[PDB]
């Protein structure tokens, strides 16, 4: 592969690192060593080095910018697959505990009042119970509690 | 450039028209009794499933495409 | 090319959504269960039932044209 | 002219007749509902198609329905 | 056999509450076309929560 | 008790929860800046 | 003249200040009143005002044709239309509900509408 | 007759109603069944005359809400002073006003946003500010951060006092209706007490603090070396050194030997050659003269001592043979309707914001304002927008008056009634004037675009072809140039260098100079006449037809704000007075956009720029306005395309936030079109399918999702259109002028 190379071995990537430091140093040249302007610009220079070193392990285009592989290849798992799993775990949690609370409110006397004025104790109960939502969701699916029946859902005339 | 653009705008007008005549067909020509439980009647039967999933994919693409461009711009 | 292709996918799906919603709701919705009696193109069913501007299947054509132009853009 | 129809689910509430700014509608005796009366549309030559009647109708779905038809000086609400 | 409090499933397609369960409020004794007043929790698009049905349009659930 | 009901109203809980959420994300980017991958 | 006009007659005990449906304040006569209006809706809008604000019930609205014909319009039977009155024959009734209306396909290339049973 | 009367402990201070959303409305108090309720809660929260029928209870809410507004203004001002004190280069800027860029916002280092901490100078990195606070604070004599800190603390104490007073005058001591209806008393106090004593007390600050501090600053004394303001008050010798009249003290005031104060109170006109600002001795004298005028003016109206005018008697006296009962009833109208008053007050306050915009650029009142082009452009543009919004608001409240508060009995054959009785004549003539102005103003641009495109420059409306000289404006410029020593005998210089005479420079940069009017200026003025006449058409039509038309004879019954009266009568969308305001906003946006574009380009082309040692003026866009601003293509190319260069090239620089906001604002503008071009019927049907999917997964909310109301769709549409459109220009302007200015 000539289109993608390791950023560590990519000359365009090294050039971008040098350019970004040079721009920050050209700004830093107008400040007197001990000044806040100098120290702030020096902090940014230190983080430029740390960033380019960190992204060295990624694949880089001819542009000298990190390009992410999202095809399922395990060598790039950290780029998409692991963030993807984490995303779905967090949002599955948010959705699940939201559904849990919503189901609670429909058992109360004024369901609509519990949607605009939260029962915080009950909200907390469902929110802290989201951590095994995939098993919880599986158990509701297996038990026929996840889905409403086609018979029971309102539809417009066809 | 002229020919690519010309033909994609014609293609765009044609597909909107196709769906327009699809809608007109359903109002003026579609008889439920003569299509009982066939593939066409079954489309109407789960129209909410179809529309809700098209809504989902549109939202997904919109959030993440705009999201990634705006990430890049910032 | 990745990003703009997802822009193109967004445009195809949304234009499709408007046109398909237009076609499958053309005969009627919960808001207007007798829409087929008013035909393809009519202004609205007036400000009752929350308001009904652009409820006709023709109105879906009108809205889809903006998305078609945007997408071909 | 516009066409105004009254369907059998009319509960004779009179709200459509009260709402009509053109005096198109009136209440007539009828045994079909407990109210003992049904909406009627005898003067649809004066109907402007404003659908204030439909807005006022409490039944699900509507018991009064306005089908906008061929435009006239009267139906277009023209004072010239 | 419907009375005040009976749970009924709606079979009227143009109804906002088609397939929904309502509660029978009253059944009109006098020979009227739509004698069963049914109440729902959901409001329709006009913000109303009841309408009258014929017996044939209801299923005692 | 009425003040607690107010603080349980949609916009207050949304404001406070999204403030907390924004704080966590901001603080993660302060301590773990420039995370382009896991 | 060329088009249809509307005469509105009413009686008042007092000289009430009222709003013209064409805009601006007017004073009705303590006795017989006659206004010419371009639209039936203007006459009825004034009639609503007279009834609600000034409790005037004896208003009469006429259509004047350019031929010279005078057609009494409102209240048609002498009783207000929202009060059920004997001698009124139902117009526009359709049997059953809107749900029983047929498909446009079934009525294509015919005089019939979907609500024609 | 004029008396204080209040009800005591009228409303208990309880959180009970805070936990009851929509307590204030009988319709909302029952709580939501649909999402429409959530929007309605917010749309109705401040519509006090919808909540209660009691004018007293409305008045008391208004008075208390006003204290809430002042409290917030005090927090905002306090903020501006505190940011000046804590996060600014103000002190450094005082020592180098021409070299250092004012900055009073520092961003935190997170996700790389510290790029926005620009190299502004004065030993900080931050966002360059365009509010003109430094020029204001310098004019006020503020030289150190302690003075700014103490003002910021003072601001928070005033914010606290406003909150206490708002709470107090609603919950503890609520004035009765008859208190509020004391319009004569209110006007005496507001004229003599607020404006008169405001101007007198400010003139006091200027003579005692601003004058001495600025004289020493302008001489080149180090701001740290300048005596603190109180030393000028304590030591009169200190003051007498700077202004010798202070030797004679107050004896020349009481004895009418006022010429003795010729040093402190002047009529110089023109500008300081040092600061490019108005002479503060002119401003101090202005404020003294105004103060007297206002204190005298506020003795006009009868209160408790017989003397003074009845405003009722004045209005009823102004009756002629052509205008029926004249101004009879208007006293009753304006003492019984808050909306009537808000209509007038917004019209005048809005119109004032626009006058302020014009007067402040042309007679730069603050030192180093004139040559801070970002601040000049920002202040003009800002005050134009605030003015535009207020004038459209005047239309809204005039129409709300017509629907809710108007009675034919009060307005019987008076000027208001008589206007309604020829609304057809008024609107037909204004319609005509709009078509005449539009064709003969915009048509000249289209003619010109066409002739230039066809290679027919000699057939154009231009300075070099068919000339349209604004000869009346040119003639008025001449009169104002000839004024000093002639028709203004004691004036040493012109009111404004905009009219003629000299080019004022501060360093190398042009503060002000004669603004020459040619064919391009004639043409754009007729565009402004045009856009203002149309806006008036829309809003005035809204007011005169708010209650009825031939189309909707009972429109008042439908109310101020309603979507339509259905598709009948051919279709009645947007007949309501509210919908006229909606349409008025777009035209106000159109009108004012062209005003601020006219300003930006004219000033860059013909006014702002550098003067060399030789003394040759080089303008920012080198005089391209005269030949480019006579075609739309010239506006597109030489203005938008050319001047957008700065905002679109801003990425990777300290101005990158403007680049981002430029795109962000375009996005919000475009997003608005979704709401403006569509109808809720489509959206409610889409939501039905989405609700189906939620029902299928048993996650449908009890608060039923609704499409926005027809009116809210329009409200959302115009709000995003204006936000997007205005913020786009904001980003364009600030990026452009911070770069080239
Ligand atoms: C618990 C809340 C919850 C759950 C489980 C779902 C679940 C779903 N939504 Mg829904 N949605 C919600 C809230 C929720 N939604 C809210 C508040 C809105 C108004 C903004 C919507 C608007 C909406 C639209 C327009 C669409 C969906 C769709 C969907 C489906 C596809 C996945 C998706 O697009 O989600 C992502 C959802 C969004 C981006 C919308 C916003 C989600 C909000 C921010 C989450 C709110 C969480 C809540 C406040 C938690 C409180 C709990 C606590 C009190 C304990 C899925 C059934 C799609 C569909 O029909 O697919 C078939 C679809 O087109 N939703
Ligand atoms: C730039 C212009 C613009 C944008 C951004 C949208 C966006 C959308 N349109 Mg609209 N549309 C437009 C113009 C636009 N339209 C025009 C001119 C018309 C002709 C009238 C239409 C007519 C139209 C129809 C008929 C339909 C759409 C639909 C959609 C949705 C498509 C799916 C999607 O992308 O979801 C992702 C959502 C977005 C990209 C919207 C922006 C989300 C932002 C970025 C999140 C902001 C959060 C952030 C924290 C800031 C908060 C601000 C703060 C003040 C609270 C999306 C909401 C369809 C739909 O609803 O599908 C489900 C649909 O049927 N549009
Ligand atoms: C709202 C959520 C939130 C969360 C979870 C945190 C979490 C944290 N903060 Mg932060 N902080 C927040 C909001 C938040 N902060 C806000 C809104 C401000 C502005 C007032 C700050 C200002 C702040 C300062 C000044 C400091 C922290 C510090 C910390 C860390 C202390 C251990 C911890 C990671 C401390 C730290 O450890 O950093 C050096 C620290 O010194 N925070
Ligand atoms: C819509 C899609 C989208 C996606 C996928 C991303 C993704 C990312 N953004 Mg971008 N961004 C977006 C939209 C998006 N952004 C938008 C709309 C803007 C404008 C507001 C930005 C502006 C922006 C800036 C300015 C920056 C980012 C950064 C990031 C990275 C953040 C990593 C992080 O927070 O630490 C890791 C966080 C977690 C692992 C979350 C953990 C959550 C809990 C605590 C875990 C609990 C345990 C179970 C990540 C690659 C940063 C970056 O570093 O880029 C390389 C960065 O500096 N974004
Ligand atoms: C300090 C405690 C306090 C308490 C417990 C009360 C209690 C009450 N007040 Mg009183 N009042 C107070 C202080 C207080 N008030 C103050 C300081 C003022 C002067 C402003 C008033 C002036 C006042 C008026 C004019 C009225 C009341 C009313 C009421 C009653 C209903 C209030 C409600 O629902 O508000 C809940 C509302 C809020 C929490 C929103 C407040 C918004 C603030 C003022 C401005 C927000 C700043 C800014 C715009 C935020 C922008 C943020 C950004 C995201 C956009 C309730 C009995 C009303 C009534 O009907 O009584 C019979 C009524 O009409 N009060
Ligand atoms: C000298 C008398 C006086 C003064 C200075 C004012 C000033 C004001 N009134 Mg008016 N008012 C007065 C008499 C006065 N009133 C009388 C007699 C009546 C009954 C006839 C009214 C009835 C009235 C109503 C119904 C309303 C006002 C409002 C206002 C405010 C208008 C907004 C504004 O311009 O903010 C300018 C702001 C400032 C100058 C800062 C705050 C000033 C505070 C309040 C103190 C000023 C006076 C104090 C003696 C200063 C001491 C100086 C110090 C060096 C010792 C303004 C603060 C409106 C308002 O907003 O109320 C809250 C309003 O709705 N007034
Ligand atoms: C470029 C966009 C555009 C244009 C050209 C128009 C044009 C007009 N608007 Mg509209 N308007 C617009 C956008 C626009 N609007 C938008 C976006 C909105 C929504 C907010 C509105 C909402 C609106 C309202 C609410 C009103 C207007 C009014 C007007 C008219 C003002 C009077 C006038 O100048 O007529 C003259 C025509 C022009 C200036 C256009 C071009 C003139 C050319 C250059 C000269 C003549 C050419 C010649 C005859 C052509 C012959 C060629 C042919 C033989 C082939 C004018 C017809 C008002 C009105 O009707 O006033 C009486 C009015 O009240 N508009
Ligand atoms: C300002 C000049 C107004 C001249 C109107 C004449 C004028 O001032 O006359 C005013 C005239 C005075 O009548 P009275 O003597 O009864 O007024 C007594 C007053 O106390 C009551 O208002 O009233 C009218 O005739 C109504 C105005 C109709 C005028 C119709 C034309 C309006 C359009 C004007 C177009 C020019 C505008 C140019 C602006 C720069
Ligand atoms: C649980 C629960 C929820 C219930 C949601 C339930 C019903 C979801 C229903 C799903 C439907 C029926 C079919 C789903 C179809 C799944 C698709 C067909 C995904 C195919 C995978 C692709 C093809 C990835 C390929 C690839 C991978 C493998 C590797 C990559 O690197 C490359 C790509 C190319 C991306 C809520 C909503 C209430 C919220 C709550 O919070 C939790
Ligand atoms: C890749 C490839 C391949 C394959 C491919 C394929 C297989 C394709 C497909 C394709 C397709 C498969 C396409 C599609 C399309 C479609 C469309 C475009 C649609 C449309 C539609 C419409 C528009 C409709 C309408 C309507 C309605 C709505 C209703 C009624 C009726 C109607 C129907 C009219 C091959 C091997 C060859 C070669 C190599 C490569
Ligand atoms: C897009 C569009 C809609 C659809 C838009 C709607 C229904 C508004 C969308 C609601 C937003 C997304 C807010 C809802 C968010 C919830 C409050 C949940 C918040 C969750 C956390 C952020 C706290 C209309 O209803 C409409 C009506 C009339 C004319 C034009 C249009 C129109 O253009
Ligand atoms: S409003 Fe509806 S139910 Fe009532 S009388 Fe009229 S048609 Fe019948
Ligand atoms: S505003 Fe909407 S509902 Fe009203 S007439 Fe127009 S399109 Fe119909």
């Amino acid at each position: 592969a000539d289109v993608l190379t390791t950023c560590q071995q990519n000359e365009a990537f090294h050039k971008r690192e040098a350019n970004e430091i040079r721009q920050l140093q050209n700004r830093q040249s107008k400040y007197d060593a001990n000044s806040g302007g100098y120290l702030a610009l020096q902090a940014q220079i230190d983080q430029v080095h740390k960033r380019f070193d960190k992204y060295g392990e990624l694949l880089c285009g001819q542009d000298g910018l990190p390009h992410l592989i999202t095809d399922g290849d395990w060598r790039h798992a950290r780029e998409f697959t692991i963030p993807a799993i984490l995303f779905l775990y967090i949002t599955g949690w948010i959705g699940w505990v939201g559904r849990s609370y919503l189901q609670y409110t429909k058992q109360t006397k004024n369901p609509t009042e519990q949607e605009i004025i939260l029962d915080l104790p009950m909200a907390f109960k469902y929110m802290l119970s989201g951590f095994l939502w995939p098993l919880s969701a599986w158990q509701e699916y297996r038990s026929g509690k996840l889905l409403a029946k086609e018979d029971e859902i309102s539809v417009s005339p066809r | 450039a002229a020919l690519y653009t010309h033909h994609q705008y014609i293609a765009g007008l044609l597909i909107v028209g196709a769906f327009a005549h699809g809608a007109i067909f359903f109002i003026r020509d579609y008889d439920p009794e003569q299509n009982q439980d066939n593939v066409l009647a079954r489309m109407l039967t789960h129209k909410e499933a179809i529309i809700s999933h098209l809504s989902w994919v549109s939202l997904f693409l919109g959030f993440h495409t705009l999201g990634l461009y705006v990430h890049n711009d910032v | 090319d990745f990003l703009v292709h997802h822009a193109i996918a967004l445009g195809l799906h949304t234009t499709t959504l408007i046109l398909v919603k237009g076609a499958l709701d053309a005969r009627g919705s919960k808001l207007m269960p007798d829409k087929k009696d008013f035909g393809y193109s009519f202004p609205c069913d007036g400000p009752g039932r929350g308001g009904t501007c652009d409820i006709s299947a023709w109105d879906a054509f009108y809205l889809a044209m903006f998305w078609m132009l945007n997408t071909i853009g | 002219a516009h066409t105004v129809k009254i369907y059998d689910n009319c509960i004779g509430c009179t709200q459509c007749v009260r709402a009509c700014p053109l005096d198109v509608l009136e209440m007539v005796p009828w045994d079909g509902c407990k109210a003992g009366q049904m909406a009627s549309a005898p003067r649809t030559e004066d109907c402007v198609g404003c659908k204030r009647c439909e807005t006022a109708c409490p039944t699900d779905f509507l018991s009064i329905r306005v089908y906008l038809g061929g435009e006239t000086t009267r139906s277009m609400g023209l004072a010239y | 056999m419907l009375k005040k409090g009976s749970l009924v499933k709606i079979l009227r397609p143009e109804s906002y509450w088609f397939n929904e369960v309502g509660t029978v409020v009253s059944v009109e004794t006098s020979k009227v076309l739509y004698p069963v007043l049914v109440r729902f929790e959901k409001v329709n698009y006009s913000g109303l929560n009841s309408t009258s049905f014929a017996l044939e349009e209801l299923q005692e659930i | 008790m009425n003040l607690k009901k107010y603080l349980s109203t949609a916009p207050v809980v949304a404001t406070l929860w999204l403030f907390l959420t924004a704080g966590i994300l901001i603080e993660l980017n302060r301590f773990y800046p420039d995370s382009l991958f896991y | 003249e060329t088009e249809e006009k509307y005469a509105m007659t009413w009686s008042s005990n007092r000289e009430h200040v009222f709003e013209m449906p064409t805009g601006g304040a007017a004073t009705m006569n303590a006795g017989d009143n006659l206004l010419y209006l371009a639209r039936k809706e203007q006459a009825l809008a004034l009639a609503t005002q007279l009834r609600t604000q000034f409790k005037i019930q004896d208003y009469k609205i006429y259509r004047i044709f350019p031929s010279g014909e005078v057609q009494y319009l409102h209240p048609k039977d002498g009783v207000l239309p929202y009060l059920v009155n004997e001698g009124r024959e139902q117009v526009g009734r359709i049997k059953a509900t809107i749900g029983k209306n047929v498909n446009p396909a079934q009525v294509k290339f015919t005089s019939k509408a979907t609500y024609d049973r | 007759k004029v008396k204080v009367v209040v009800d005591r402990d009228v409303v208990a201070t309880s959180f009970e109603k805070w936990a009851k959303p929509g307590h204030f409305s009988r319709s909302l108090a029952k709580g939501p069944k649909t999402t429409t309720w959530i929007w309605n809660l917010h749309a109705d929260a401040h519509d006090f005359d919808s909540h209660t029928s009691s004018l007293e209870e409305v008045s008391r809410k208004i008075f208390s809400a006003h204290f809430g507004q002042l409290a917030i203004i005090f927090i905002w001002l306090s903020g501006m002073y505190f940011h000046g004190a804590r996060f600014s280069n103000y002190v450094a800027w005082l020592s180098n006003p021409t070299g250092i860029k004012p900055s009073a916002q520092v961003v935190w280092p997170i996700v790389g946003q510290q790029i926005l901490n620009a190299d502004v100078g004065g030993g900080i990195q931050g966002i360059q500010i365009t509010s003109g606070l430094f020029q204001l604070w310098r004019a006020s004599g503020i030289v150190n951060e302690l003075q700014l800190y103490v003002t910021a603390i003072g601001g928070l104490v005033m914010a606290g006092l406003m909150m206490f007073a708002g709470w107090f005058h609603y919950h503890k001591a609520a004035p009765k209706l008859e208190w509020f209806q004391n319009v004569e008393s209110m006007l005496n106090h507001h004229l003599a007490g607020l404006l008169g004593l405001g101007s007198l007390s400010w003139a006091g600050h200027q003579i005692h603090v601003s004058l001495p501090v600025n004289k020493l600053l302008d001489a080149g004394v180090a701001p740290s070396s300048i005596p603190l303001p109180h030393e000028f008050i304590l030591n009169r010798n200190l003051m007498a050194e700077l202004y010798p009249s202070f030797q004679q003290g107050l004896a020349p005031f009481f004895t009418l030997n006022w010429k003795q104060y010729s040093d402190i109170l002047t009529f110089k006109g023109g500008l300081s050659p040092v600061t490019g600002g108005l002479w503060l001795t002119d401003v101090a004298h202005h404020h003294l003269a105004i103060a007297v005028l206002f204190i005298v003016a506020g003795h006009m109206y009868r209160t408790n001592w017989g003397i003074g005018h009845s405003m009722k008697q004045l209005l009823e006296a102004h009756k002629g043979p052509l205008t029926g009962e004249g101004h009879k009833g208007l006293y009753e109208v304006l003492t019984t309707s808050w909306h009537a008053n808000l209509a007038i007050n917004l019209a005048m306050l809005g119109s004032l914001s626009i006058i302020v915009a014009h007067h402040m650029y042309s007679m730069p009142p603050y030192p180093y304002l004139a040559t801070d082009y970002p601040t000049q452009l920002s202040l003009f543009t800002h005050h134009m927008w605030i003015g535009g919004f207020c004038i459209v608001g005047a239309g809204a409240h005039a129409a709300i008056y017509m629907v809710r508060d108007y009675s034919p009995t009060v307005n019987y054959n008076n000027v208001l009634d008589r206007m309604i009785r020829h609304r057809d004549a008024i609107i037909s003539h204004l319609n005509w004037v709009c078509i005449f102005l539009g064709t003969h103003s915009f048509g000249l641009y289209i003619h010109n675009d066409t002739m230039r495109a066809l290679g027919r420059a000699q057939d154009m409306f231009s300075d070099t072809a068919i000339q349209l000289q604004p000869v009346l404006a040119q003639w008025i410029q001449q009169i104002h140039t000839l004024a000093p020593g002639n028709t203004a005998v004691n004036a040493l210089a012109t009111a404004s260098y905009a009219f003629g005479a000299d080019t004022v420079t501060v360093g190398s940069k042009i503060a002000m100079m004669p603004i020459k009017l040619g064919t391009a200026d004639f043409m754009v003025h007729h565009i402004h006449a045009f856009t203002i006449h149309v806006t008036v058409l829309i809003l005035l039509k809204g007011v005169l037809f708010a209650r009825n038309s031939r189309l909707i004879p009972d429109k008042a019954n439908l109310g101020f704000r309603f979507p339509c009266d259905g598709p009948g009568r051919g279709g009645t969308c947007q007949v309501s007075a509210w919908d006229h305001v909606f349409l008025g906003l777009f035209w106000m946006y159109n009108a004012l956009s062209v005003v601020i574009f006219h300003f930006s380009w004219k000033m860059q082309s013909d006014v702002w720029g550098t003067v060399s040692s030789n003394g040759t003026v080089s303008h920012i866009t080198g005089g391209n306005f005269a030949q480019s601003a006579i075609t739309i293509n010239g506006w597109l190319r030489d203005f938008l395309w050319a001047q957008a260069s700065q905002v679109i090239q801003s990425y990777g620089s300290s101005l990158s936030a403007y680049g981002l906001m430029f795109l962000g604002a375009h996005f919000v503008w475009a997003f608005s079109l979704m709401f403006l071009f569509s109808g809720r019927g489509y959206w409610q049907e889409l939501i039905e399918s989405i609700v189906w999917a939620h029902n299928k997964l048993k996650v449908a909310p009890s608060i039923a999702p609704r499409a926005l109301s027809i009116t809210q769709g329009r409200a959302v549409g115009v709000a995003h259109y204006l936000l997007g459109g205005i913020a786009t220009t904001w980003a364009f302007f600030l990026a452009r002028i911070i770069s080239v200015g």
